[PDB]
RNA sequence: UUGACCUCGGAUCAGGUAGGAGGACCCGCUGAACUUAAGCAUAUCAAUAAGCGGAGGAAAAGAAACCAACAGGGAUUGCCCUAGUAACGGCGAGUGAAGCGGCAACAGCUCAAAUUUGAAAGCUGGCUUCGGCCCGCGUUGUAAUUUGGAGAGGAUGCUUUGGGCGAGGCUCCUUCUGAGUUCCCUGGAACGGGACGCCACAGAGGGUGAGAGCCCCGUAUAGUUGGAAGCCAAGCCUGUGUAAAGCUCCUUCGACGAGUCGAGUAGUUUGGGAAUGCUGCUCAAAAUGGGAGGUAAAUUUCUUCUAAAGCUAAAUACCGGCCAGAGACCGAUAGCGCACAAGUAGAGUGAUCGAAAGAUGAAAAGCACUUUGAAAAGAGGGUUAAAUAGCACGUGAAAUUGUUGAAAGGGAAGCGCUUGUGACCAGACUUGCGCCCGGCGGAUCAUCCGGUGUUCUCACCGGUGCACUCCGCCGGGCUCAGGCCA
RNA sequence: CCGGGACCGAGGACCGCGCUCUGCAAGGAUGCUGGCGUAAUGGUCACCAGCGACCCGUCUUGAAACACGGACCAAGGAGUCAAGGUUUUGCGCGAGUGUUUGGGUGUAAAACCCGCACGCGUAAUGAAAGUGAACGUAGGUGAGAGCUUCGGCGCAUCAUCGA
RNA sequence: CGUGAGCCCGGGUCGAACGGCCUCUAGUGCAGAUCUUGGUGGUAGUAGCAAAUACUUCAAUGAGAACUUGAAGGACCGAAGUGGGGAAAGGUUCCAUGUGAACAGCGGUUGGACAUGGGUUAGUCGAUCCUAAGCCAUAGGGAAGUUCCGUUUCAAAGGGGC
RNA sequence: AAACUUUCAACAACGGAUCUCUUGGUUCUGGCAUCGAUGAAGAACGCAGCGAAAUGCGAUAAGUAAUGUGAAUUGCAGAAUGUGAAUCAUCGAAUCUUUGAACGCACAUUGCGCCCGCCGGUAUUCCGGCGGGCAUGCCUGUUCGAGCGUCAU
């Protein structure tokens, strides 16, 4: 249960947020979990999902399908991955879109950038960790 | 509650002088008879002395600590001397604590 | 009897914020404590006794003790606001017993106040030196020093040779005549005045 | 909104042969216009008898009988038929009023959930909390709209003493869906009959039990109360031997013959 | 002639200020009628609506020319009570306070009336090297001192003070936080069902292809990075008395607001139509004087205050603005007029009036290609879990309509009771129980022994039974009970 | 006394009244037999037949008639809330009663706790000043439920005479 | 199944929530109100589409031609016009291409319709300047005030030169 | 017999009820005090590669700077991306057309001016444009004055 009074449990002010939330607030809510060996190698459970990820598909109909993240369409939630499209009535290729929480990051495109996240996130962890132990 | 009303049955079936600028406190004086004396007193204390353990002292109640201003004259009371301070006395209280042994001061 | 003949539903006043208000009431004590520490939240009070005949058998917290009180106590006027201590000039000592009261009163406060220097290094004579700053403290003067005997004691018990002879005539009669002599006030004294003049008229 | 159903320019068209006699909206050029208003049969109207805030919501209830309820429902807390038939599942509990230790909850002892559980499991409540957990339901109506999205069963009562217990087994069982606690001096009848009906599952600690007789010797002006009824067993009272004694013979049998 | 004062002017002079918006609440002014009184000029609605002026985060009020009559309270405001009371009121409908008392919150002060007269000690502005210097205001009075609680003058001997650091704490944005996408079935898709776990100071809420604590955002508590600006604050350094300040006592002095108070009259207002306030007109004060003390007047007293100058937080209000959290509220004819490019479209010269209108699907995968048509479209064939979801799109009622099937009908139909015909149907029944034999398959037959529980004499469990005893099955035979109509 | 016909079978061990007494026609039906075992009985719908049968609501007066509303369907649509009385019902306490203006507390509009005042009640009467309720087992007489030691005691209440 | 208001089940359609029991609560039950809003009939393929004299032939375009176009005829307005231009008012209706539906009470290949583009050139024409009837500031005076009167005044109301 | 009219049934129409949903109302509660001559509220006209509206913005025009985040936006087309995308968040620096209390005079006019500078066109003279200015009441100071109002000489 909820106790800070900053906090509401409305449902419709909830969704409200959820579907008019800024490009950067939706950066964050369009988030995937990491896999195991990513997970054990950065102490990191999950990250926001960007263009050039490696994914594997865990759910839905496309699952234990993998591939590269080729579009994340933030206007409506969705990512594009390599090879997961189907065909229209004339027979071209389309995408198909999958929401970030039903697949697994397996390989992460990383820079600088993702570097800072992964060792702020890490560091905190280990923070909180040693703090409650 | 609505579901109760008859309504929901019936659904489908329809001197002397002019006193300027009184006050009140002028003419606050409340008043207690005599047979409700002996509950001023404490009931402990009360019990003692209706029995008869306190033969050498007498009870003092202040009417004006408990709210009264006047000591009617309602009932009888017991064969027990008790100090009475009352603002007001009737007659007939007076002279039935006079009977019982006691005195009435008069207090302001 | 029923005024409900003006347009009262523009002026109906519902209190459904009295738990809210309560809560705000509580917070900003709070808060006034928290800045005031380690005063006391409020100031002191005098016994004084309610005015009319219906009130008068009992005592309550006036406004501010007099001037004379704070003369016989001992205290400057201008020190006593500063130290807890509510001051009312309007506010006269007419009879003895009053006065001694809210004089004891103050002694007792006098007596039980920690007084702290203006400057720490360089403490005054008439301030709490650093060895006396330490004790147990009450932060409700209301409570501290409220009114303990409100009422007269309304039960006494006194030994039966002691029992008063009384007014002489009854009670009763003692009223009465009482009534009639101040209804009789000025009739008399007409009379006597009368009996005078005749008599110094025809010594 | 007072205002509503009247924000509208609307005046009757008077008696005549073609339309009832409603005021309707002035003007032209739009579809309102000529249409009924301010009735509680019109559409886009004023309702009847417009809802006020000034309605009575509260209720006083004396204390003297908020008191006695409690009493009574305290004391349904320690009939064992009267907990099963409010749904609670005690089969598994060993004695009731259930009393646990004042050890095993004083301090940090079941501050973790885990804990808490745990201690619930071993005396017993195990089963009367997975059926609070199995319990869950969607509700039906608009009440999903409004807040109130799911129901479940009412669990155990945990009764502590904060003086000698503390408060930190309030976080340790607040996480446990269906299970209450409170203080010994605070106790609610909402929560001591659900619903009105009686027999709730209380887990009493020892403090709590024995702070319980200074609790209701501390409440000004109230006192328990005396029964009408003496011995409440109503077949000893009719079975004794001093009424059987002195009662005419019986004139008569549970049935009876037809005579003509 | 020359200059100074006073009054009145000019300047695109130097520097400032006001207007308008908003107006829920606040301070004033002005001011109805419907209504209720049988009607109605008193009255009520109402000292309200509309109209006008002026503020703020609150405003206003406020430190007694008070209340009282007491053993006296002691600025203002608000709540509870006082109290539907005292009182006012045609021909009565009605109206209606206050002191005390409990509480919330509390906080006190500034001028005018005095000569600094051994020294205008005061202030705006301009220029500056920031040290000051000028031009002025002002003696028709700018500083210090005094405000009735007093104070001024003395006497008296003690007490009081200015600056600078400051540990630490608080307020606000920022970085970060626990746990399954394990296995099986249904399904287009598990977030469903089942099994095994884990977290929980987090099982609030939302999303994700169906009901998700552990997929994601968040949620709980301690903290933990980084920054800004304030506030509080334990203590610690220093100057000390040139000056200011308090207390005590006292011969004496002790200024205190005028077209104002008050009175008459008129209007309005009030519970104060004998005791209210405000305004206009006329008259017009005083120095223990004046005001008040709810019945007019004279005389003698008494008690309270000290008007005609001014400031001031809090508790109180808030249909406006900004931010936030909720509900036993409404669920698209409801809820605001407006869930939508709604004060829009549209109408009116104008003031103003003022709607209708949400929903394919998880995902457009929104129908390739062939064929018939001028096309719209149709037909195949496709997508989808579903087109019985085709941008006329969830579900898809009734009125009303088409086709197909059945029936009736010589100037109404419809309806009730009872048959009949045709069409279409719900039950019931299918065998059960108990004996007598025969054949199988087993020993949870009776008794006894030990343990355990109980209702304390009843049971269960382990041994014992050795098959004329028990329990099921399979064939017969017999009795009984079995459905509908007679 | 003896025939002929119609309709009906309520109840569900025994008990009772009786008689013509191995039993019975005596406090309510059994026995025997046949066909069928399914649309056969039964039911619903449509229609024909015989008989029956004004169109509803409203208004009016005593009543009809007149008059008024009604083309059809869906959705909406009218004795409610507040204050104040009054009678009755249930509940708590009871010469007292009322925590919730307020304060304390809280898991926070909840629940729990606290008390000064105050309201109503405990005394009335009078315009007011004022005064203020026991002669008596709180009285006598006649009833009166109930109890009784069977002499009486006598609730509530009523009538009457007293204080 | 229930006397009844109603309740329950089967079959079909459908796609995400809902119900029994005991209490609590109310914006809680419709045939009428010339009721409100929305929708739909009979009437009924009916009344009607009859003022302004009037149309015809061939060819082309086109799926389709009385009301499109060219030619050939026949007529009307008859200079107070059915002509050529403007003021008010409208605002792109003007021009060229193209065009499904809708609209043009019949049709339509046509259109003031719909879609995309284009088009308005001034020292001399007007506005702009002047004053008319009239209106608004200033001085000043009213009014609680929004504001009213006042337009030459009871104003130190300004030009020029040496 | 058909047709027609009516009744009943299945399917198909018409129409949008019912059910389920809800980025919306409604009511309560808590916190806060912040508009404008340093030009507000309001109005008009513009601004996107491809927009009519809604939204945002002002000739620096669906925006600039700065701070933060850290890889998009998306209907199409085209490009840019560690000073670094974004219809992102924050926001302390700016820009801010014509108006409006609206202020040179006017305004049913894109009308007519005055003062001081600058620019361009051959230009000391002419013509356009730009920059800074020119409203009213009132206060304080400055400076220039008027009055036999009045003082001294």
């Amino acid at each position: 249960m909820k106790v800070r009074p900053t906090v509401s449990s409305s449902r419709r002010k909830a969704r409200k947020a959820h579907f008019s939330a800024p490009s950067s607030v939706r950066r964050v809510i369009m988030s995937a979990p990491l896999s195991k060996e990513l997970r054990e190698k950065y102490n990191v459970r999950s990250i926001p999902i960007r263009k050039g990820d490696e994914v594997q598909i865990v759910r839905g109909a496309h699952k234990d399908k993998e591939g590269k993240v080729t579009s994340v369409y933030r206007l409506k939630y969705v990512i594009h991955v390599e090879r997961v499209t189907r065909e229209k009535a004339t027979g071209q290729t389309v995408p198909i879109g999958i929401h970030p929480s039903n697949v697994v990051i397996t390989k992460l495109h990383l820079d600088k950038d993702r570097e800072n996240i992964l060792a702020r996130i890490k560091a905190g962890r280990e923070q909180v960790a040693k703090a409650k132990g | 509650p609505t579901r109760f009303s008859k309504t929901r049955k019936h659904r489908g079936h329809v001197v002397g002088m002019r006193h300027f600028h009184l006050l009140r406190n002028h003419y606050w004086r409340p008043s207690i008879n005599i047979d409700k004396l002996w509950s001023l007193v404490p009931s402990d204390v009360r019990e003692q002395y209706l029995s008869g353990q306190k033969k050498d002292t007498a009870p003092v109640i202040d009417l004006l600590s408990h709210g009264y201003a006047k000591l009617l004259g309602k009932g009888r009371l017991p064969e027990i001397p008790v100090v009475v301070r009352a603002r007001y006395v009737s007659a007939e209280a007076e002279r039935k604590v006079k009977e019982a042994g006691g005195v009435v001061e008069l207090v302001a | 009897n029923n005024h409900f003949r003006k347009h009262w539903q523009r002026r109906v006043r519902c209190h459904f914020d009295q738990p809210g208000k309560k809560v705000t009431r509580r917070l900003a004590r709070r808060a006034k404590a928290a800045a005031l520490a380690p005063r006391p939240v409020d100031k002191l009070r005098p016994i004084v006794r309610c005015p009319t005949v219906k009130y008068n058998r009992r005592t309550r917290l006036g406004r501010g003790f007099t001037l004379e009180e704070l003369k016989a106590a001992g205290i400057p006027r201008l020190l006593a606001p500063t130290i807890g201590i509510a001051v009312d000039h309007r506010r006269k000592n007419l009879s003895e017993e009053s006065l001694a009261a809210n004089v004891q009163r103050l002694k007792d406060y006098k007596a039980r106040l920690i007084l702290f220097p203006r400057k720490s290094n360089k403490p005054k004579k008439a301030d709490t030196p650093k060895d006396q700053q330490t004790a147990e403290t009450t932060t409700s003067l209301r409570t501290s020093f409220g009114v303990e005997q409100p009422l007269a004691p309304g039960f006494t018990e006194i030994s039966k040779s002691e029992i008063p002879a009384g007014i002489e005539g009854g009670a009763y009669r003692a009223l009465r005549k009482a009534r009639s002599d101040a209804r009789l006030v000025g009739v008399r004294e007409k009379r006597a005045k009368e009996k005078a003049e005749a008599e110094a008229n025809k010594k | 909104s007072e205002k509503a159903g009247h924000q509208t320019s609307a005046e009757s068209w008077g008696t005549g042969r073609a339309v009832a006699r409603i005021p309707r909206v002035s003007g032209g050029g739009t579809h309102r216009a000529g249409q009924g208003a301010f009735g509680n049969m019109c559409r886009s109207g004023r309702m009847f008898a417009p809802t006020k805030i000034w309605r009575k919501w509260h209720v006083k209830i004396n204390q003297g009988q908020k008191r006695f309820a409690t009493a009574s429902a305290l004391a349904a807390s320690a009939v064992a038929p009267l907990l099963m038939a409010r749904g609670h599942q005690v089969s598994t509990v060993p004695e009731v009023p259930l009393v646990v230790d004042s050890a095993a909850v004083a301090g940090d002892a079941v501050a973790k959930t885990a804990a808490a559980y745990k201690l619930l499991k071993a005396i017993g409540a195990g089963p009367d909390v997975e059926k609070v957990k199995k319990s869950k339901k969607l509700r039906a109506g608009k009440g999903k709209m409004r807040g109130r999205r799911h129901r479940q069963r009412r669990g155990p009562l945990i009764v502590y003493s904060p003086e000698h217990d503390g408060k930190e087994l309030v976080k340790g069982f607040r996480n446990i869906p269906g299970v209450e606690t409170c203080p010994v001096d605070a106790l609610n009848l909402l929560q001591l009959a659900p619903g009105g009906h009686l027999g709730r599952f209380i887990v009493w600690t020892s403090a709590a039990i024995k702070q319980l007789d200074a609790v209701y010797e501390s409440k000004k002006g109230f006192f328990l109360p005396a029964n009408i009824v003496s011995q409440a067993d109503l077949s000893r009272l009719i079975n004794s031997t001093e009424i059987q004694s002195v009662l005419r013979a019986p004139k008569g049998e549970a049935r009876t013959k037809r005579a003509c």
